[PDB]
């Protein structure tokens, strides 16, 4: 039972008013009865003892600017308060400037006043913002992916392969001096992204062949809208200006580090389990593990049989790494449930 | 802890987190097995040739429990990417869902995904709450089923619930047929998705069918263009409103059932007389098949002709009504009494699915 409804007298007359605030009916101070905010929803319970019987009227008042969550909470809570009092109350839906005479009778002396504004909506707005990013695939033995801090030609070079990730449409741009292993590993990274999201068309782009003829009229528009071809030559870096493919891979292998978050005898310990080649069998379902890829992503692998303290402290310390090392905003911590590992997460493991 | 809200629909799965105003995962309720043992949702549709694709849910009632497990597995681990053992989960069920069906949803949810708690809510009831109402009649029309659920003070009246097996997938089939009679080529399942897109973008409900029919027969002012994936452009004429007209004239598709305006009227007439005035004034529409332009004014017109003249007819068509069920469940799972009405894993392991 909602703790704001427990003090409702179940047999004696009363007159109570609640105000919906963040999915919760907050009781209104008694002297403020009648002061209604247009942006909020209220619940009004009237119980009168008319000639030996208790007539129970249950009104929920909806301001003209009330949010959808407040209107649904008022409707849901009215039913909850109805069933708690036996079901005998009668429900009335009251809208601003269209209230019933019974509702207005409660406030004839108390003065009904419509006030502007109200408490903020408890809803979290889902914006459905697509994550657009310029990816970099570079290496000799096994090319590694890196998310660039921007989407431009000044972030690219003619010696590597770049993935223009736009969600539903993926561009794989091959530099004219890119390796043969970079050309195939970029497809695996791209095809893994399309299989993780369940849909999407991949477009293969060669260096210098970005012409609306041998590329595509509509295909060129999207590419040029994010990567203008005119600004290419001044901004694109030479293959020589891009570093050594071997040095880049050596940097990325070194930053990989697997942490272990286990409970032991009730005292949680965070040891350094391994580095170097990482294997799938290192991840045990009875514990949690933090896969440290540094500025390119912190991944929290959560086993099915893990303890609650293991799950909470694994995210906490992974979040702690970000603030301590003062990583940029684009470095993210991602909880990875066992069995829901993405292709990008599996890429950090050499054997799987 | 934040809860999960999964609205298992006949054609689409709407899943997300309690507290959000919209679902974050909207993928088709499809399981594809080859002719990687399974494919779910969009990837199953992106690989139609290699696999055979089956609907785990039929007319709102879930029928293939093994393939539905893959739906929920794909929902938790692939779409939302959450550990289901960490989140309470609110599910939705079709009106008049059998009890043994609701028990097996609970069994799978507890001894396969190990959720800490769960609850099952009726889809039409959640839509009424989403509109800020406790009393009214809901017209819920989706891909596979259409229902008329009169609700009074937060609880449906099961004796007056109507079930119409005419919905969006039937309308998509009808548009494939009449466009093929026109001279186009749409018969395959891959072309079903093309026509479904044609239906959602260019179809509408005519306020006066015979007059709109006479307009399209004398000029080309109602004809629109649709670009196929090939690049070929085709012309859609009176098919734009002949397809949604099946909702009001089921005989178009070969069905002698009553129209959605009559079933709405027949449902209200099965309720007590002293609540019909509120039922007429609170026609809440829900589902994607109710997203046709003009369906609200046509329902307003058709019901006003069947009902007594002293009754005020009001149709409520919320803008986001294709997600009304999920939004209604998001509010319920955000209420601090969702904990009181749910069944926990320990209670289920002790007492059982009953
Ligand atoms: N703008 C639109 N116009 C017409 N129809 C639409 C539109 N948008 C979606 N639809 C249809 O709505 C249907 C899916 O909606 P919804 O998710 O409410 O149904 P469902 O829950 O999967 O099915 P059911 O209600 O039988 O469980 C699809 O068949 C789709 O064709
Ligand atoms: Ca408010
Ligand atoms: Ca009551
Ligand atoms: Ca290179
Ligand atoms: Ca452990
Ligand atoms: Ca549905």
């Amino acid at each position: 039972t909602d703790p704001a409804f427990r003090s409702v007298p179940k047999g004696t007359p009363c007159f109570l008013i609640w105000r919906i605030e963040n999915f919760q009916p907050v009781p209104v101070p008694k002297d403020q009865y009648g002061n209604f905010f247009e942006g909020d929803a209220y619940i009004i319970l009237s119980q009168k003892d008319n000639k030996g019987i208790l007539e129970q009227n249950l009104h929920f008042w909806l301001g003209k600017n009330s949010s959808q969550d407040e209107q649904g909470t008022a409707a849901l809570k009215t039913v909850e308060l109805d069933d708690y009092l036996g079901g005998t109350p009668v429900q009335h839906r009251e809208c601003q400037n269209n209230e019933s005479k019974l509702f207005l009778s409660y406030f004839k002396n108390k003065s009904l006043k419509y006030l502007q504004g109200g408490v903020a909506s408890g809803f979290n707005h889902v914006e459905h913002i697509v994550r657009r990013r310029l990816l970099s695939v570079k290496g000799k033995h096994t090319p590694r992916m890196e998310e660039k801090p921007e989407i431009s030609w000044s972030q690219m070079n003619k010696g590597d392969v770049f993935i223009l990730d736009l969600g539903e449409i993926i561009y794989v741009w091959n530099g004219e001096l890119c390796s043969r292993t970079e050309r195939i590993k970029a497809m695996e990274i791209a095809r893994g992204m399309r299989d993780d999201r369940g849909t999407g068309n991949i477009i293969v782009v060669e260096d210098g062949e970005e012409t609306p003829d041998d590329m595509g009229e509509e295909e060129f528009e999207v590419f040029n809208e994010y990567l203008p071809v005119a600004d290419k030559e001044a901004s694109i870096k030479s293959a020589e200006e891009g570093g050594a493919d071997e040095n880049f891979e050596k940097k990325k292998v070194a930053q990989l580090k697997l942490w272990k978050v286990a409970e032991e005898d009730g005292n949680l310990k965070i040891t350094e389990e391994a580095t170097a080649p990482l294997d799938k069998k290192m991840l045990d379902s009875n514990d949690c593990f933090i896969v440290d890829n540094g500025e390119d992503g912190i991944w929290v692998w959560t086993g099915k049989k893990a303890s609650p303290k293991e799950r909470k402290e694994s995210m906490n310390n992974a979040m702690a790494f970000l603030k301590q090392r003062n990583y940029s905003s684009q470095t993210r911590v991602t909880k990875v449930p066992e069995g829901g590992e993405s292709s990008e997460f599996k890429s950090l493991f050499k054997t799987w | 802890t934040t809860a999960l809200v999964c609205d298992n629909g006949s054609g689409l799965v709407k899943a997300g987190f309690a507290g959000d105003d919209a679902p974050r995962a909207v993928f088709p309720s499809i399981v594809g097995r080859p002719r990687k043992d399974s494919y779910v949702g969009d990837e199953a549709q992106s690989k139609r040739g290699i696999l055979t694709l089956k609907y785990p849910i039929e007319h709102g009632i879930i029928t293939n429990w093994d393939d539905m497990e893959k739906i929920w597995h794909h929902t938790f681990y692939n779409e939302l990417r959450v550990a289901p053992e960490e989140h309470p989960t609110l599910l939705t069920e079709a009106p008049l869902n059998p009890k043994a069906n609701r028990e097996k949803m609970t069994q799978i949810m507890f001894e396969t995904f190990n959720v800490p708690a769960m609850y099952v809510a009726i889809q039409a009831v959640l839509s009424l709450y989403a509109s800020g109402r406790t009393t009214g009649i809901v017209l819920d029309s989706g891909d596979g089923v259409t229902h008329n659920v009169p609700i009074y003070e937060g609880y449906a009246l099961p004796h007056a619930i109507m079930r119409l097996d005419l919905a969006g997938r039937d309308l998509t089939d009808y548009l494939m047929k009449i466009l093929t009679e026109r001279g186009y080529s749409f018969v395959t399942t891959a072309e079903r998705e093309i026509v479904r897109d044609i239906k959602e973008k260019l179809c509408y409900v005519a306020l006066d069918f015979e007059n709109e029919m006479a307009t399209a027969a004398s000029s080309s002012s109602l004809e629109k263009s649709y670009e196929l994936p090939d690049g070929q452009v085709i012309t859609i004429g009176n098919e734009r409103f002949r397809c949604p007209e099946t909702l009001f004239q089921p005989s178009f598709i070969g069905m002698e059932s009553a129209g959605i305006h009559e079933t709405t009227y027949n449902s209200i007439m099965k309720c007590d007389i002293d609540i019909r005035k509120d039922l007429y004034a609170n026609n809440v529409m829900s589902g994607g098949t109710t997203m046709y332009p003009g369906i609200a004014d046509r329902m307003q017109k058709e019901i006003t002709a069947l009902a007594p003249s002293t009754m005020k007819i009001k149709i409520i068509a919320p803008p986001e009504r294709k997600y009304s069920v999920w939004i209604g469940g998001s509010i319920l799972a955000s209420l601090s009494t969702f904990q009181q009405m749910w069944i926990t894993k320990q209670e289920y392991d002790e007492a059982g699915p009953s």
